[PDB]
């Protein structure tokens, strides 16, 4: 099974050179190509071949395909380049990246509040268990959340919202995890973790509480 | 590039097979062009789901190939998808496209929302979220309701009827993959208040006709 890897999220200051990045395992032997998205649109094609700019895509985008990382490079940033931008691989068949969401920066960045609560007592005695994670007050607009049962990644019951513009313009978005009593009380701890624009917030409650 | 028109009704119950249909303006169905599905569930990646060539073959993604099936009426330049055992999990968002040459998609269809009701009214369950002081200012604490799998939007939430405006924050529901929503509300309040003032959620759903009102006790 074929994987091309790029980062969730980049932010780019205006004018400023944004890059982003895609990277495989001899990515170098195929050809790349990428797509914007913007919100409840279609993939536009601004890349493709490595290299190739389409009629109609502004010249501050180009492509290279080189060291086994395919790049986008944006020049001169501006505020309409703000989107998800998807790369995407073949060699005969077909493979995307997760996508990048860039953010152009409007203002300063914000970083996210995580508050944390356990399964409550009356959810237990219904057979069920939440751990709920809230996230606020970030910006730009992009989070990351991982849950760990004492150390290690969980392997599912995670629902995670996509972020949602505050009143005050900045970021809001939940996560929860779903548990069997049995798991909640076995652990030591559980953990929420969030990643946003590099550094990382994480936040641990026990069944002993 | 050419003009891709997608239709297809978006709204389907689940468990059964899901068919929808592509029309190209300005193209034909020869040479190496592969006419491809790809689709993308709300809040995630593209998933490149199948092709089909002109004389009809086909590549399907190993992930479904056992249940997906594509299609080609090369009279009016049109191709088609059907999908076999579905669930919620193939709510997305899906797009035709052509994929030209040297496999890059330049030609997309406007996309359609396959929306699936796999649920029907369900009215919450609502479970108070204890007071914790571990991430507040100091002297308050945060205490809340979630509000448990609910179909379908919206439900409000107030607090102590109304009286309580200040530090409620209900967030956004998430659509979880059972089909139902779930959402939190939570305010921050004195914590001296903790053992006087009494904390209520008001709950709403209206689409059940269900009401709650949770009371919110600290725990020992
Ligand atoms: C972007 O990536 C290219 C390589 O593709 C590199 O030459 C360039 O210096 C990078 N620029 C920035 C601003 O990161």
């Amino acid at each position: 099974s074929y994987e091309l890897t790029q980062s969730p999220s980049v932010s780019v200051s205006p004018g400023q050179t944004a890059n982003i990045t895609c990277s495989g395992d001899k990515l170098g032997d195929r050809y790349a190509s990428w797509y914007q998205q913007k919100p409840a649109q279609s993939p536009v094609l601004v890349i493709y071949q490595d290299d190739r700019r389409p009629s109609g895509i502004p010249e501050r985008f180009s492509g290279s395909n080189s060291g086994n990382t395919a790049t986008l490079t944006i020049s001169g940033t501006q505020g309409m380049d703000e989107a998800d931008y998807y790369c995407q691989a073949w060699d005969g068949t077909t493979v995307f990246g997760g996508g990048t969401k860039l953010t152009v920066l409007g203002q300063p960045k914000a970083a996210p509040s995580v508050t944390l609560f356990p399964p409550s007592s009356e959810e237990l005695q219904a057979n069920k268990a939440t751990l709920v994670c809230l996230i606020s007050d970030f910006y730009p607009g992009a989070v990351t959340v991982a849950w760990k049962a004492d150390s290690s990644p969980v392997k599912a019951g995670v629902e995670t919202t996509t972020p949602s513009k505050q009143s005050n313009n900045k970021y809001a978005a939940s996560s929860y995890l779903s548990l069997t009593p049995e798991q909640w009380k076995s652990h030591r701890s559980y953990s929420c973790q969030v990643t946003h624009e590099g550094s990382t917030v994480e936040k641990t409650v026990a069944p002993t509480e | 590039e050419v003009q891709l028109v997608e239709w297809g009704a978006g709204l389907l119950k689940p468990s059964e097979t899901l068919s929808l249909t592509c029309a190209v303006y300005g193209g034909s169905f020869s040479g190496d062009y592969w006419w491809t599905w790809i689709r993308q569930p709300p809040g995630k990646g593209l998933e490149w789901i199948g092709e089909i060539d002109h004389t009809g073959n086909t590549n399907y993604n190993p992930s479904l190939k056992s249940r997906l099936t594509l299609s080609v009426d090369m009279s009016k330049n049109h191709f088609s998808l059907k999908l076999t055992s579905v669930t919620a999990a193939d709510t997305a968002l899906y797009f035709c496209a052509r994929q030209e040459g040297l496999g890059y998609y330049d030609s997309w269809g406007q996309g359609t929302l396959v929306t699936v009701s796999s649920a029907s009214t369900k009215g919450p369950s609502v479970f108070p979220l204890a007071p914790s002081s571990k991430s507040t200012s100091g002297g308050t604490a945060a205490l809340g309701c979630l509000v448990k799998d609910y179909f379908p939007e919206p439900v409000t939430v107030s607090w102590n009827s109304g009286a309580l405006t200040s530090g409620v924050h209900t967030f956004p529901a998430v659509l979880q993959s059972s089909g139902l929503y779930s959402l939190s509300s939570v305010v921050t309040v004195p914590s001296s208040s903790l053992g006087t003032q009494t904390y209520i959620c008001n709950v709403n759903h209206k689409p059940s006709n269900t009401k709650v009102d949770k009371r919110v006790e600290p725990k020992s």
